[PDB]
């Protein structure tokens, strides 16, 4: 549906991590990235 | 966590190993610097 929509309050976040840690960029995750570095909301709209 | 995740020799999958754990605090934040995991998935409980 991305091609048929209009988007409000768009932001882009950028960083670099280790390959093993990519699974932690998701709602409700644990680990050091998801605890001390970068946290997503439980109710998240957007793409990773 | 040190003789489970940091053992010198692991078993073969056909004769897999089983170990009892009791009477200990489960503070896993000690593995944040120790051990990078490509897979970590929990069933019946939320990681948070
Ligand atoms: C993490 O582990 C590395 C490699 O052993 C070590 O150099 C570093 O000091 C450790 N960091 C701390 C303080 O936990
Ligand atoms: C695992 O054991 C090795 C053996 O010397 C040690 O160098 C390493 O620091 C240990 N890693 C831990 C305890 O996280």
């Amino acid at each position: 549906k991305l091609n048929d929509l209009c988007f409000t309050n768009v932001y882009a976040d950028s960083f670099v991590i280790r390959g093993d840690e990519v699974r932690q960029i998701a709602p409700g995750q644990t680990g050091k990235i998801a605890d001390y570095n970068y946290k997503l909301p439980d109710d998240f709209t957007g793409c990773v | 966590f040190g003789e489970v995740f940091n053992a010198t020799r692991f078993a073969s999958v056909y004769a897999w190993n089983r170990k009892r754990i009791s009477n200990c605090v489960a503070d896993y934040s000690v593995l944040y610097n120790s051990t990078s995991f490509s897979t970590f998935k929990c069933y019946g409980v939320s990681p948070t």
